[PDB]
């Protein structure tokens, strides 16, 4: 099993910029390296084959180069349609292994999140269940920490989170965090906090809810 | 020209089996080595199996060894993947592919969902609060199966300040939320209604915030 390494994991860039992704194989692959692009909901698309050869119909802005275990992929002038994921794959030995991927993102100014906490609806409580939601919207960069505290104690059981893709209009990221409890377990506590840590502030953004109010 | 059409995908209970078929066209199928590749949600790509043109040599991923079986009908231009004793770890988009020295051809893919859950209509709940000069509202679309759901605001007229989040799977069921940010002077003087559709259960729900 040849292990494929990809650096960086994420690459923020501007339109028109020259962009370079790096690929590293665990052992010699004799130039048997492919580069693919992948966009949401679609199959991977081959861009480069045999380290540096441009696949048929692929735009001129794409290129590759590599010396044994080390390889690179270049976009000479970034287009908005190039925003997606890039994978390097060796076809020297089966099983053919794919790298983790490099996501290209649009470079942008730093942006503080807007945090909003929501109690379970009375309609849901009538069903015997209780879900608390917290929206952490329009932040940049992508790296954020969002946690639930219940009466001061960090709660992880029943917590789910998802992050949107980079916004088309403003290039920010948005996150929804959900804390699912039974009505009985929700009534067992009073203070519910959504605690947000982002590099835009040394102090945490804290939105609280008191079950009684 | 060259076409690859997968079929057989769908929802499956854990431990049960499924047969994926891939129909080839626009090339001499019998003269090519064929591949099955999968992509798990949010995960990367993994090679599942390889079969030669004559079926002489067959190769598998260690994750699928002794559970999955590649076969081909060259007379009928068909590639098959017999997937047995299914685990939730096999939930992925499955692709049949032909790899040339300089070209690649992939099919559309078929989602294989390994779940002990059955078709469930979602529960739609309002998200209303209990300065920035804005107010955030939303909808919680809870415990539905299978994917997808479509969410909109005010019949699709309201797209500014909307964020529809990727769904999350828990206990076999999906949950998803959508947030809508509007200027605070505009709410509740101007109605905000989320419109949710779950085609699988034939669900169309509208929910006014407040």
């Amino acid at each position: 099993d040849i292990q494929m390494t990809q650096s960086p994991s994420s690459l923020p860039a501007s339109l028109g910029d020259r962009v370079t992704i790096n690929c590293q194989a665990s052992q010699d692959i004799s130039n048997y390296l492919n580069w693919y692009q992948q966009k949401p909901g679609k199959a991977p698309k081959l861009l480069i084959y045999y380290t540096n050869k441009l696949a048929d119909g692929v735009p001129s802005r794409f290129s590759g180069s590599g010396s044994g275990r080390d390889s690179s992929f270049t976009i000479s002038s970034l287009e908005s349609e190039d925003i997606g994921s890039y994978y390097c794959q060796q076809y020297y030995n089966y099983p053919w292994t794919f790298g983790p991927g490099t996501k290209l993102e649009i470079k942008r100014a730093d942006a503080k999140p807007t945090v909003s906490i929501f109690p379970p609806s009375s309609e849901q409580l009538g069903t015997g269940s209780a879900t608390l939601v917290c929206f952490v919207n329009n932040f940049y960069p992508k790296d954020i920490n969002v946690k639930w505290k219940v009466d001061g104690s960090e709660k992880r059981d029943g917590v789910l989170q998802s992050v949107t893709d980079q916004d088309s209009k403003d290039s920010t990221y948005s996150l929804s965090s959900t804390l699912s409890l039974t009505k009985a377990d929700y009534e067992r506590h009073n203070l519910y906090t959504c605690e947000v840590t982002h590099k835009t502030s040394t102090a945490a953004i804290v939105k609280t809810l008191n079950r009684n109010e | 020209e060259v076409q690859l059409v997968e079929s057989g995908g769908g929802l499956v209970q854990p431990g049960k089996s499924l047969k994926l078929s891939c129909e080839a066209s626009g090339f001499t199928f019998s003269g090519y080595g064929m591949h099955w590749v999968r992509q798990a949600p949010g995960r990367g790509l993994e090679s599942v199996a390889y079969i030669t043109s004559s079926s002489i040599n067959i190769k598998y991923a260690d994750a699928v060894k002794g559970r999955f079986t590649v076969s081909r009908d060259n007379a009928k231009n068909l590639l098959f993947l017999q997937m047995n004793i299914l685990k939730s770890e096999d939930t992925a988009m499955y692709y049949c592919a032909r790899f040339d020295w300089d070209k690649n051809y992939w099919g559309q893919g078929t989602m294989v969902t390994v779940s002990s859950a059955k078709t469930t209509a979602p529960s739609v709940y309002p998200l209303a609060p209990a300065t920035t000069n804005t107010v955030t509202l939303g909808c919680l679309v809870k415990g539905y199966f299978p994917e997808p759901v479509t969410v909109i605001w005010n019949s699709g007229a309201l797209t500014s300040g909307v964020h529809t989040f990727p769904s999350v799977l828990h206990s076999g069921l999906y949950s998803l939320s959508s947030s809508v940010t509007v200027p605070s002077s505009t709410w509740p003087s101007q109605t905000v209604t989320c419109n949710v559709a779950h085609p699988a259960s034939s669900t169309t729900v509208d929910l006014k915030i407040e």
